[PDB]
RNA sequence: UGUCCUACGCCGGCAGGCGCGGGUAACCCGUUGAACCCCAUUCGUGAUGGGGAUCGGGGAUUGCAAUUAUUCCCC
């Protein structure tokens, strides 16, 4: 798997300074104002997870609220269970969502799922 | 504004207004839903197809639904330009020309059903002084009940303009003998709302 | 005619009578 | 202007017809790919007097139109007006015009099902 | 005349379940 | 119905429009496209060239209306 | 007794201007001449290949007619009707660059430079040259 | 002496119509340059009879929603169909336009009376005010939806459409729907 | 010496300048023969060929506008120049020139002496 | 109407950035240079160079946060 023609391997250690050119608009915008300090948090909470566990399966599941928080090339191997408005949806992230946000794999609302008269006299 | 405003409707739906006509989807997609429900309306048996007297059909597209689904039909119209059109339209049903308000030139005991396509709110005003409204109203239903077999169900789509005009073809129908009443589609409605007289022999 | 109309009418009048009566450096030394 | 003895009313473009009965600038559009910005821009770079039509072209300027389609990089054209120049797969400037877009959207649909996101799903429910 | 289908809080013909489509039927004499 | 106008002038058309041009009495692109069958951008560039031959005589300039007349 | 670019139609001599540019050649002239809409309302590209010496021209002409004036009331003059799809239609401004670097052409031909009020004024023998291509422009027309 | 258009003159224009000398106010001293003149012309009962019949037909084409404001451009296309009428009929181009005035009037209608759903119609007759503005409106109609869908120019439409009049030829929307008035109003006595 | 008159009209307003000359029309800087709207262009020659353009040789006329459109304009154009000559030819010249300059032109039209009376009413709640 | 209105210089075709001024206001934006209209070219009766919906990608702007496309430009 390559991203941008960029391999996972040189991705992990391509560092934080210049992702700008390898991401969209709206990511780099939100790099460029400043990333805040709850985020990092959940990120020393995954870390946390990720040492301790055993190597040979999929480590335990991290479980937040955050719906709007940047996917980083360096998630590749962990369980997010992220808030829609009642549960919690856990998800496994693949290498393929780099540019992505974990709103769109926590939906908030349901799919919708939405004779005649005849005369006798 | 109205149709009936603009004058006879033997000279008004002339060669250019019919080829103006023909060309409007609308046109067909109003025409086939008010024949369908025109075709459900009657309690005709199911597997076995009627005889139906389409008045009023025109370029035939009611016409065209009943001969889609294997019914067949006979049209009476009264402008020859739109006659000609729905000849133009390989259409297979037989076309009749001439006026209802003169009597239906058919043996009783003969049509099953009556489809009647905007006709019945054509006739209530006259324009000319030998025709009465009153007595070509009573002929035509008299005529109407009289070719009609005993049982028969006919429909008729319209679009009155006031309660008075109503009253006076249900005054008409009264005492031509026909026996129904009058179905609604979409009463509270405006765009939707359509008018239905339904009627049949005993 | 109405007040806006006359004022720009005199105003453009007046601007006329400037450009028509129409058709250096600061004199910083007091005495030559 | 009289007839060409070569004049020819449907061309094979990117196994395609091509209308000769329109202007250059516009049968070219009938292809997927380009429409009449990246036309215009093309013709003003391949040296071609606009007013002629589509049926008294020559084959020199067939070919080097389409040699244009293939790469335009070279010929000196602004790199954010492409449509496919910052792939998420594999980065690398590009344009697809008949049967690369048909395969760009497919992929890009299957990946988004693949990743079950919201838009590719929501597109999945959509029909 | 369609009172059981006429929307209380709109001006509209609103459905209902149990019955079938919106119409109101009256006879003649 | 669906018209079927030329794209370009072909050796027939071109001989009548020779040899007709000079005599409708009336000149304009669009009863030059209705009745000849042929577009009426090649109309228009057809009463250039010809008014650049100058054997038919200009009226008035317009951008969406030029008019010609006879020369006696 | 000279005749002045109000004592002429303006589109000829706009036009006779602009051959009179072409001719000349010595503008500078961009790299980005066949890929450039000099606004955002704009559709399609120009017809006119050579559209900078009427573009020229036009700045020529309206520098002349009001200096002082840079880019942004240069962007302001061309501004057109914008048909932002099914919303309503609207004002919009033109390309500042576009203007920009044709005046900044005209500053090169020793035609133009800045104001110390304002934006860019023309030079004295801009308007000898206007003079004369008025001269010359009511000698085709006027006389003839 | 005063020239519409520089090349028309109004000295020439005689009305065939006995009726219409004062409603088709085109005379010596009704003759202009241009029709564009924006008098108060409708402010005042019967104050449009004394406008000119190229003014009213200025107003005609102003018409069908886009068009509405923008009578420049009407002006140009009823010159250029005053052109097109001068080099087909070979003179004066208002002498047409008053002979399809006068031959496109509806001289006697229909209206329409009922008092209880019973609706008939009684043949009444039209004033030569009216006349002239029915004549103007049809006129109008056929000249709007005559071709509307192709290369036929509204100028030359327009053109067709009052010299067809002028003859009297059954070609004309205006001629057809004038005599089916009569007709109609014949038929309803 | 010279006079100086002002034309009306929605909201364009115009002034006018007549004086001695050799028979110059200038309107904002420019001959009366090239205001943009050509269609027009009879309208600015209605008041000349409505009196000759030999009596004219006499007076050079200037017309300055500001505000309306382009027919608002070229109203107040003609109307300027209208009243510029009959007061020229009032206060200059004897009352039988003007009394005959204004009993044709208010004759031939009425807006030429007094402009239209018209303008936008007011929305009010 | 304004300390958000912006004049002007530099960069990028545009979306937009950078720098320096004017303005608490008939002073600076702003002789408030707008659209329709006018002149010339191309188009030409064709679901068509009309109409733009719904989509894919990129870029930039606004902000704690833009995914359920905030918004703009381009294809």
């Amino acid at each position: 798997f390559t991203y941008r023609g960029v391999d996972l391997d040189q991705l992990l250690d391509m560092s934080y300074e210049q992702l700008m050119q390898l991401y969209s608009a709206r990511q780099r915008r939100r790099l460029n104002r400043g990333l805040r300090r709850k985020q990092h948090s959940l990120l020393k909470r995954l870390r946390k997870a990720k040492k301790e566990a055993p190597p040979m399966e999929k480590p335990e599941v991290v479980k937040t609220h955050l719906r709007d928080m940047i996917i980083l090339p360096e998630m590749v191997g962990s369980m997010v269970g992220v808030y829609n408005g009642k549960t919690f949806n856990q998800v496994e992230i693949k290498p393929e969502m780099i540019g992505h946000y974990l709103g769109e794999f926590s939906i908030t609302y349901k799919p919708v799922k939405h004779s005649r008269f005849i005369p006798l006299k | 504004r109205r149709p009936e405003h603009g004058g006879p409707p033997e000279l008004f739906y002339d060669e250019t207004e019919a080829r103006k006509y023909v060309r409007n989807s609308r046109m067909i997609d109003i025409q086939t839903r008010m024949a369908g429900r025109a075709l459900e309306l009657l309690y005709l048996p199911e597997n076995k197809p009627c005889y139906l007297l389409d008045i009023g059909c025109g370029t035939g597209l009611s016409g065209s639904y009943l001969s889609d689904e294997g019914h067949y039909w006979v049209g009476l119209d009264i402008s020859p330009a739109m006659l000609d059109e729905a000849v133009d339209r390989e259409i297979e049903g037989d076309l009749l020309l001439g006026d209802m308000g003169q009597g239906i030139p058919f043996k009783p005991g003969t049509f099953d059903g009556c489809i009647s396509i905007s006709a019945v709110q054509w006739l209530c005003n006259a324009n000319k002084k030998s025709e009465n409204p009153a007595k070509r109203l009573y002929c035509f239903f008299a005529s109407l009940f009289s070719v009609l077999v005993r049982g028969s169900r006919a429909v008729l789509q319209l679009y009155p303009e006031n309660s008075e005009q109503l009253e006076l073809i249900t005054t008409q129908a009264t005492k031509a003998g026909f026996s129904g009443g009058m179905v609604v589609d979409y009463p509270n409605s405006a765009k939707a709302k359509k008018f239905y007289l339904c009627l049949f022999s005993g | 005619v109405g007040p806006r109309l006359s004022r720009r009418i005199l105003q453009q009048a007046r601007q006329q009578q400037e450009e028509l009566e129409a058709e250096r450096e600061r004199t910083t030394r007091l005495g030559p | 202007l009289v007839i060409p003895e070569k004049f020819q009313h449907i061309l094979r473009v990117l196994n395609t017809n091509i209308d000769g009965r329109r202007k250059i600038a516009f049968a070219i559009t009938a292809i997927k790919g380009v429409g009449r910005r990246y036309a215009h821009v093309v013709l003003r770079k391949a040296d071609i007097d606009l007013t002629k039509r589509a049926g008294e072209l020559t084959e020199d300027e067939v070919e080097r139109v389409i040699t244009i389609m293939q790469n335009p990089r070279q010929y000196k054209i602004p790199d954010w007006f492409l449509n496919r120049q910052k792939d998420v797969k594999d980065g690398k400037y590009s344009q697809v015009l008949a049967n690369g877009l048909d395969n760009k959207l497919r992929e890009d649909l299957e990946r988004l099902k693949k990743i079950r996101a919201h838009r590719g799903l929501r597109h999945f429910w959509g029909l | 005349p369609g009172a059981e289908y006429k929307a209380k809080k709109a001006k509209g013909d609103v459905k209902k379940k149990g019955r079938p489509d919106p119409y109101a039927y009256i006879p003649l004499n | 119905d669906k018209l079927n106008n030329l794209v370009l002038f072909d050796k027939a058309t071109y001989d009548k429009l020779c040899k007709e041009v000079p005599n409708y009495k009336l000149i304009t692109p669009a009863v030059v496209s209705e009745r000849l069958k042929i577009r009426g951008s090649l109309a228009r560039a057809a009463l250039q060239e010809l008014l650049s031959k100058g054997l038919i005589k200009l009226v008035s300039k317009h951008r969406a209306q030029v008019i010609y007349t006879r020369n006696t | 007794p000279g005749v002045t670019v109000k004592d002429v139609n303006q589109q000829e001599f706009v036009r006779a201007l602009a051959a009179f540019l072409k001719k000349s050649g010595k503008l500078k002239v961009p790299e980005w001449v066949d890929t450039v809409k000099l606004a955002k309302h704009k559709e399609l590209a120009p017809y006119d290949e050579n559209w900078f010496y009427t573009r020229a021209a036009s700045t020529a002409r309206h520098l002349y007619l009001r200096g002082g004036a840079g880019v942004g009331s240069m962007t302001k003059i061309y501004g057109g009707r914008q048909r932002n799809g099914v919303m309503p239609s609207h004002f919009s401004r033109g390309s500042k660059s576009v203007a920009r670097r044709v005046l900044q052409a005209l500053e090169g031909l020793k035609m133009v430079e800045k104001d110390q009020d304002g934006g860019r004024k023309l030079t004295p023998q801009g308007q000898r040259d206007l003079d004369r291509i008025a001269g010359q422009v009511a000698a085709a027309n006027k006389k003839h | 002496d005063i020239k519409l258009f520089g090349k028309w003159s109004t000295d020439d224009v005689q009305i065939n119509d006995i009726s219409l000398q004062d409603y088709i106010a085109v005379k010596e001293k009704y003759a202009k340059y241009l029709p564009h003149s924006a008098g108060r012309y409708a402010a005042k009962r019967f104050r449009k009879a004394q406008c000119p019949i190229v003014e009213r037909l200025t107003n005609s084409m102003m018409m069908h929603g886009r068009n509405n404001g923008k009578k420049l451009m009407t002006v140009r296309i009823v010159k250029h169909a005053f052109e097109i009428i001068h080099l087909l009929t070979g003179e004066n181009p208002l002498q047409v336009l008053v002979n399809a005035i006068i031959n496109s009037g509806p001289r006697e209608d229909s209206t329409r009376i009922g008092r209880a759903g019973t609706v008939r119609r009684q043949a009444v007759d039209v004033s030569p005010l009216r006349r002239v503005n029915q004549a103007i409106w049809l006129l109008c109609t056929g000249a709007r939806e005559a071709a509307f869908r192709n290369i036929k120019t509204i100028a030359e439409c327009l053109a067709d459409e009052l010299i067809n009049a002028a003859k009297g030829s059954s070609n004309s929307y205006a001629i057809k729907k004038k005599d089916e008035l009569e007709r109609v109003a014949k038929s309803n006595r | 010496q010279s006079v100086q008159v002002f034309g009306r009209k929605k909201t364009a307003t115009a002034v006018a300048h007549c004086k001695r000359g050799n028979g110059l029309i200038k309107v904002n800087g420019r001959p009366l023969e090239m205001i943009e709207p050509r269609t027009l262009q009879y309208k600015l020659l209605e008041p000349v060929l409505l009196l000759g353009k030999e009596r004219f040789a006499g007076v050079d006329i200037r017309v300055r506008v500001k505000g309306g459109g382009h027919v608002a304009q070229i109203y107040a154009i003609r109307q300027s120049i209208s009243k510029a000559l009959v007061a020229y030819y009032q206060k200059y010249v004897d009352e039988a020139s003007k009394k005959e300059i204004k009993d044709i032109l208010i004759q031939y039209d009425r807006t030429l002496l007094v402009a239209d009376p018209r303008r936008c009413e007011s929305k009010k709640f």
